[PDB]
DNA sequence: CTTGACAAAAGTGTTAAATTGTGCTATACT
DNA sequence: GCACAATTTAACACTTTTGTCAAG
């Protein structure tokens, strides 16, 4: 059981004292400053070295050869850095140790405050993600308020914690939730208009009206933009929803198929696509062709007047009669046979 | 080192100094090797009998 | 079968409106 | 939950193509 296997092992460590967090702080600050004025040695990047600490630190090859098949050149970019800056003077050379245990402690801090992120996602159960799956984006919410932390502001982490928490909980939440994707100020929107109904109806006590709700929502909303998002509010319908009475049966099966050709359609097309053959082959021999030609009847493509009169050498006017006595022709025979006089729907 | 440059332990003058007092004290089964002059080695890679530190 | 003249339709270009994607706040709360 | 950069869309001024008519 992962769950409480997840609980076991956050509760495998002890969480931090006042003394402890604001150490902790202070050396990762420590660290990251450290850095920082490493990229103003050697003279790399900011992220660069910072990464490159955790390719000695986090692991071994294990980091950089499963980032996705590319992240950034392992033996390349990163070995000739980690003997570019092998070779400094002392001066130099502490700021880079005090970059490793400074980044170190992070992790520390994290897996401390790991037991309040994981108590703080348990009053959001309901969302659609299964505790293990809801506490875990709020875990990454940590890894955000934690480097973004300041222990100057003499608070404690707790507060600056929670609400990035909270953020990356209420983001998940309308980045996945229902089964088909809402942007994020519109799933918010459905929100408050649901807090609202939910309000006015506990006040007034008969459930409201799509006027009234949308009156006590503010300026511009009406009758009409309530039920509108509401339309899209509600998600998809499972295809095994059992239906009737019985337990054979199934909700999915019950739906046809209008994506393929009835056996009836392909012979209607047939029986269309041979009998204007036929009946096509009663015009004069110029304007047989021009008129499949203007149809897409040869290639699928129509061609247009100007086409059509460079493909003969006449005029766009003239072919443009062609047509007019063209169709008036077969007119005639089709008054008659009969044959055509269906497929009229 | 403190929060504010205010509580900030400043040497008087010359002398010798000792902590005392710990919050906790954790021992581990090693072997310490005091160095001098700057490091070889790097926080947490693998050393063996004979290799220089 | 042929011109010239035109209006409607289909282009082509630059904008205003809207819609959607993001980072974030600090009493404390583990 | 909100200020806002990001990107999409409908908005629209206007150019060019294409269906079309009276007359040769």
């Amino acid at each position: 059981d992962p769950v409480r296997q997840y609980l076991h092992e956050i509760g495998q460590v002890p969480l931090l004292t006042l003394e402890e967090e604001i150490d902790l702080a202070r050396k990762v600050e420590e660290g990251m400053e450290a850095i920082k004025k490493l990229s103003e040695a050697t003279g790399l990047d900011q992220e660069l070295i910072r990464e490159v600490v955790r390719a000695k630190i986090l692991g071994t090859a294990r980091i950089q050869k499963i980032p996705g098949l590319k992240e950034k050149p392992d033996p390349k970019t990163v070995e000739e850095v980690d003997g570019k800056l092998k070779s400094l003077p002392k001066e130099l050379k502490r700021y880079l140790h005090i970059a490793r245990e400074g980044e170190a402690a992070r992790q520390h801090l994290i897996e401390a405050n790991l037991r309040l992120v994981v108590s703080i996602a348990k009053k959001y159960t309901g969302r659609g993600l299964s505790f293990l799956d809801l506490i875990q984006e709020g875990n990454q919410g940590l890894i955000r308020a934690v480097e973004k932390f300041e222990y100057k502001r003499r608070f404690k982490f707790s507060t600056y914690a929670t609400w990035w928490i909270r953020q990356a909980i209420n983001r998940a939440i309308a980045d996945q939730a229902r089964t088909i994707r809402i942007p994020v100020h519109m799933v918010e929107t459905i929100n408050k208009l649901s807090r609202t109904a939910r309000q006015l109806q506990q006040e007034l006590g008969r459930e409201p009206s799509y006027e009234e709700i949308a009156e006590a929502m503010g300026p511009g909303w009406d009758a009409k933009r309530v039920e509108e998002t509401l339309k899209i509010a509600q998600e998809p319908v499972s295809l095994e929803t059992p239906i009737g009475d019985e337990k054979d049966s199934f909700y999915g099966d019950f739906i046809p198929d209008e994506n393929l050709p009835s056996p009836v359609e392909a012979a209607a097309q047939s029986l269309l696509s041979e009998e204007l053959e036929k009946a096509l082959s009663k015009l004069s021999e110029r304007e047989a062709m021009v008129l499949k030609l203007r149809k897409g009847l040869i290639d699928g493509r129509e061609h247009t007047l100007e086409e059509v009169g460079a493909y003969f050498g006449v005029t766009r006017e003239r072919i443009r009669q062609i047509e007019n006595k063209a169709l008036r022709k077969l007119k005639y025979h089709e008054s008659r046979t009969r044959k055509l006089r269906d497929f009229l729907e | 080192a403190a929060i504010d440059p205010e509580e900030e332990v400043i040497a008087e003058a010359e002398g010798v100094v000792h902590l005392h007092e710990p919050a906790s004290i954790l021992v581990v089964k090693a072997r310490v090797y005091p160095f001098e002059d700057d490091v070889e080695v790097t926080t947490g890679d693998r050393v063996a009998p004979g290799d220089v530190l």
